[PDB]
Parts: structure tokens; C-alpha cells; sequence
């Protein structure tokens, strides 16, 4: 089970529901990201959605900055059946399951 | 929301409105043209050639290249679903449909779609279906603009569909003769123009079309093409604006800002000109939009 | 071999360098990102980083919006040992090999 | 006609309207004269913005243009007071198409 | 925006105008029925009902 | 592998692309030709059509003036089945191959 907390230093769960992501340097070098993240805008979360939001922020704080995650998602995009990038995001599903 | 609770009740289930952001970048593509004319050619064409609009090559071709930017641009105002090859435009084919166009979808939000009188009508005989503009595809569109309470000012109409609009009249007219005693013989004309559908005039564009979607797969594989050539586009003129960037040194050529910049010279007797601009189109509020897709044409 | 053009419509490779992402709705419901993406700010991309940036913008545009991928990344975070999410991304990277 | 074949430059070869249909029954498929022909030709002459002045009409086709009026015409007497009687003309001559 | 800036006052008239736009909607569909305001409406006020 | 140059004394490759053929006397007697030759008018000559243009100016400068080439092309115009002068020009393809 994941014990994630929002990875900004102060301002994890804001009052306005607009969690401002920290700037992160993504290719380990040359590119910055600078996202935000708005909370509930179509109702609330349905207690599966508190776990999916728990992992969307986990794949976005720690994984894109990490240089071991991006070297494997590069080699998924170098497979011999991956074009037209909706089959990229369906090939890496079958890897994870 | 606003629910009905009892008079001795409790607090009813908090809620609040939602606003959404928008998009349409103008930062990526452009549209350009070049000349590459000599310095001997511009000289000896002042004595040999005969017409006065061919003697000056630099004056003629610069007009001939600005007016090519203007005619390749509204061709891509009905197209341009892509990229650098189209010119960075977006286009009225996707800005008047159920597609995304600003990041706001239509499957998630059903109130970001336009009014459609799609006339394929898949129940008739095969490979032909495409029922003609009768009259009730058009006062039925006006019903759908009223539920989503908007108005319109302008109709777009490829001149094939004006020819189908004009044949609506000839199924509903008959000539009559009156005031006949001893004067001049009656004198047939049998021809008529178009005032344009209750004070909202019908402009007609030669280069107007609409690329069929990928959801209309069985339509475009039964007709061979996806240009559809039969759209109407009931639009509002003050709700649809055009942008271009004023870079330093650029001049306005019929509203569109263009920049000249003669290039560098490498030898004698060579010029190498260029000319270009950077466009973008905007369609705030899909309320004031109505389309009559798939006419018999 | 993944071929790829950016999913924003008229903003494929900007002049200013700041590729602004379109807002996508991520949790299949209720949230919103509104990300950006800065280009070369710590050098230039040396022809292997044109493939890592190729896979970062694919996992950011076409993956977090998809509702089959986010349920596939949810189950990895609900295993036995995925705590303090540097072990979450290490349990994610062994599944991608 | 000048030096230019229409196959290499398609901005020649005049906008034509044919009246054969190639699929009606019989041995004479000529599709007598509808008003749709003068609207279909005006459509294909609009895409290259030129405007005609004349129509040249071998006078058998002026009869076919005149027999279109006879399909849809009638006579209405919208004056009821007396003092005069109507007088039949039953004849008419052609001004031309759209002026 | 000068309308989303004041967050209390804007949501105040998005509620008063929401009470009104659900009120004529139940001027046609009332039938008592406490889950819609207790109105009656023209479904049974202009028919052969009681 | 001819290295053919245009046979005008001055004016081989003209600036405006209107290579004015000097007048040549064709039957060795009685006729005059007076052609021109316009260069690129439907694109560029794409590195293969330079070689075809290399053989058309040679048949026009140096061959119709000649008195032996015209007698050989006279003999093809009296063959067994040479009428309707598009079967003339297809009978001399079968000679040159």
C-alpha cells in the first residue's frame, strides 16, 4: 500500500484546490516541466479516485525526474510494434499487468 | 443546483459553478514565399515584353506573392487539422463540430458542441443516401439554435449548395398573368437571384469544404472522398476573429501583417527575396453555430 | 519505432521555447493539470534526449488522460512493498522490462 | 485550339453540361429540357468567376425554353367590379435568361 | 475577470438566478411532491385533474 | 558521355532563360529555321532532364544542319509501313534501340 504525501515542502493540500507542482528538470538535463494540478472540478472523488490521484501525483513528482524510469519508457517506445501514440500507452499497460 | 427540501429541513447538499480554461496557440508555424530573380532579367524585360504589368518584375511578383498568401489562407480556414504543412491554422472544419478545439472536449462536457442537421439518413437505398436540402433541414436548425439561446448573422454555403438551395424555389413557384386587356404581349424571363434567407445574407466561398471525421467512416468509404462540399455554417460575425502578430518592420496587407526582408547577397546580379506572415483563428462560444452536413450536392 | 507529433494543435515546436500543454482531465473525472513544458534550458538535446523527450510528452499527454493506464498504474501502487514512492517507481520500472 | 493541350493545363476545357445520362432506357436518351440545366451550368461557371452575356440557342431549343413556361403558368382575374371584360392573349415572347 | 474576482458576491447571484430558473421549470411539472418545491404547475392546473 | 555546350559563340547559358537559337540553314540549301529555346517553365530539371535537354539541343544545333543525318531520316520516311507521322517517329525509336 502506498503512503504517499504531496511532494511539495509546504502547501500539500491547499485551500483553493489548486496544487502548484514544483518545477522539475525532466531529462536530468535540459527540460523543465512546471505543471499545476487542480482538485475537484467535476464533483468529488469516489474513494477509488483518492487512490488514482494518489498515483497520478506519484508518477508526476518522482517518476519523470528519475533517470531510470525514463530509460525504460524509452525502450518501450523502441519496440517493434509501437507507432501511432495510442498504442504506446496500451503497450505499457500490458507491461505493468 | 437547487433542490426542494422540507420547510423544517436541513442544509441541502453544497454545490458551486465551474469555469474552464482555453487554448489556440499562435507560436509555431508560418506561411512564406520566395522569388529568386536576377538583375539582368529585371532590366531587359523593360524593352522586350509588351504588357505594362509584366515589365516590372519586382513590382508584379511582390503583388503576386502577397495575393498568394491571401488565397492559401482561407483555403486553410476550412482545413488545417494539423501542423506546419497547413500553416498553423486550426480551421472551421474542427471548430464547428464535436471535436476538442480548445482542450475542452464534448464527451465530458456535452454543452461544448454545435447544432447539427446531418442529412445522411442511413435508411434509404445503398451508396447514395444523402437526402437533398428540402426546406425542413433549415427551419429545423433554427429550432436548435433557440434551445441553446443564440443567434447568427452569416451563412457560408459552397456554391454547389446554393444551387441546391435555388432548386428549392423551383419546386415551389408558378408563373401567373394578370392585368390583360390590350397592351403589350407578356414577356417571359424565367430566371432569378437569391436575397439570402430572411435578411441574413448568403455569402458563397469557392474554397469552402469540411473534412469528414473518423467517426463518419462508412460515409467517406462509400463516397470515395472526405471533403463533403455541402456545408452551410450559420455563424455570427462578431464572434469569430482573426489574429496575426505585428513583428517589427511588418506592414499591414488587407489586415494581415506581413514582413518583407530581402535576404543577403552572395554574388552580383542576384536577389533572393522572401515574404511571410503568421496567422491564427478563434471561435469563442460554439452556441452561435449551425451546420447542415451531407447535402445531396 | 515511435513516431510522434505533439497533441496540441497549432503549437508543435514553438518559437519562444515554452511549449504550453493543453489542459487534460486526468482522473477520468474530477481534476485538471494545465501543465507547460520548457525546451532547452540546460544545454541542447544530444540526439538520444530527442527520444527521451519523445517518451515524456507521450506519457504526459496520451497516458494520464487514459482510464485504462491509470487503473494499471493504480494496482502497482497497491502491491506489497510499494511505500515511500522511490520504491513505487522501482516497482514500476521492473514491470516495464 | 491555341497551343495548349487541356491535359497538361486544366484551366482550359470549357464548363460543360451534358444531357445524355447514359442509363435511361431506349436508344434516345436526351433528357428533354429542365430548368436544372441552366442552374447546373451557372454553378460550374461560378467557380471561375466569368460572367456571360449571350446565349446562342438554335431556335428549336428556344421552343423547348418556351414550353417550360407552358408547364407552369396560369391566368388569374383579380379584379371584380364590372366595367370591362378580359381579353385573351395566350402568347408570349422571350426576353432571356437573367437579363 | 471582474466577475470571478469577488468570489462571494458572484456565487450569490448564481444561486438566486438558479432558484428562479428551476422555479418556472416546476411551473409545468409540480404535482405537489416535496422533492420539487411543493408547487402544482400547469400539468394538472390546465387539465381534467382535480 | 558528351560534354556538350550550346553552340552560340557568346550566350551559352542565358540569364533570363531564353536561349535564342542562331539561324541555321537546314536542307543544306533552301530553308532557314530560327528557333528559340526557353528554359525551366514547369519546375526544375531535376538532374535527369539535364541529360535529355543535353540531347535535344544537340539534335537541333548540330544535326538538322547536317546533310547526312537528314538523308538517313529521309530513308525512314520511305519504309514499308510508315504513314501518319506518329508511326514515323515510333519507327525511328526501333532503329535507335
Amino acid at each position: 500500500p502506498l503512503v504517499y504525501t504531496p511532494a511539495v515542502r509546504g502547501g500539500a493540500n491547499p485551500a483553493s484546490g489548486s496544487y502548484l507542482l514544483d518545477p522539475q528538470y525532466v531529462n536530468s538535463g535540459v527540460d523543465i516541466l512546471q505543471a499545476t494540478y487542480g482538485y475537484n472540478i467535476n464533483g468529488t472523488a469516489n474513494a477509488d479516485q483518492l487512490l488514482q490521484r494518489d498515483a497520478i501525483l506519484a508518477i508526476l513528482e518522482y517518476a519523470l525526474k528519475d533517470t531510470a524510469f525514463v530509460n525504460a519508457i524509452q525502450a518501450v517506445a523502441a519496440g517493434s510494434g509501437v507507432t501511432t501514440p495510442a498504442s504506446f500507452v496500451s503497450a505499457c499497460v500490458t507491461k505493468l499487468t | 443546483t437547487a433542490t426542494g427540501v422540507a420547510i423544517t429541513g436541513s442544509a441541502p447538499a453544497a454545490s458551486m459553478d465551474a469555469t474552464l480554461p482555453a487554448q489556440l496557440p499562435i507560436s509555431a508555424a508560418s506561411v512564406q514565399s520566395t522569388f529568386t530573380l536576377n538583375l539582368k532579367e529585371i532590366e531587359e524585360s523593360k524593352e522586350q515584353v509588351t504588357n505594362e504589368e509584366l515589365r516590372n518584375l519586382l513590382e508584379a511578383q511582390m503583388r503576386n506573392a502577397v495575393e498568394e498568401i491571401a488565397t492559401t489562407l482561407n483555403k486553410k480556414l476550412y482545413d488545417g487539422s494539423g501542423a506546419i504543412a497547413d500553416g498553423g491554422l486550426i480551421g472551421l472544419s474542427i471548430a464547428a463540430s464535436g471535436q476538442d478545439y480548445a482542450g475542452i472536449s464534448s464527451a465530458t462536457y456535452p454543452l461544448w458542441n454545435v447544432s447539427e442537421v446531418d442529412a445522411w439518413d442511413a435508411n434509404a437505398t445503398g451508396t447514395d443516401k444523402r437526402q437533398a436540402l428540402k426546406t425542413d433541414f433549415m427551419l429545423e436548425l433554427d429550432r436548435k439554435i433557440r434551445y441553446r439561446p443564440g443567434a447568427y448573422d452569416l451563412i457560408l454555403t459552397t456554391p454547389k449548395v446554393v444551387e441546391q438551395y435555388k432548386k428549392v424555389f423551383e419546386a415551389n413557384r408558378s408563373y401567373q398573368i394578370m392585368t390583360f386587356d390590350g397592351q403589350r404581349v407578356p414577356l417571359i424571363d424565367l430566371g432569378f437571384n437569391v436575397a439570402g434567407y430572411m435578411g441574413r445574407p448568403i455569402i458563397d466561398d469557392v474554397f469552402c469544404s469540411r473534412t469528414r471525421t473518423a467517426a463518419e467512416s462508412a460515409i467517406t468509404t462509400a463516397l470515395g472522398t472526405a471533403v463533403d462540399e455541402g456545408v452551410m455554417y450559420f455563424l455570427k460575425k462578431d464572434d469569430l476573429r482573426f489574429y496575426s502578430t505585428p513583428v517589427v518592420g511588418a506592414f499591414s496587407a488587407n489586415g494581415v501583417y506581413t514582413l518583407m526582408r530581402q535576404l543577403a547577397q552572395t554574388s552580383l546580379y542576384v536577389d533572393n527575396f522572401v515574404v511571410g506572415c503568421i496567422p491564427q483563428l478563434q471561435l469563442t462560444t460554439r452556441k452561435n453555430v449551425g451546420v447542415i452536413k451531407n447535402i445531396k450536392v
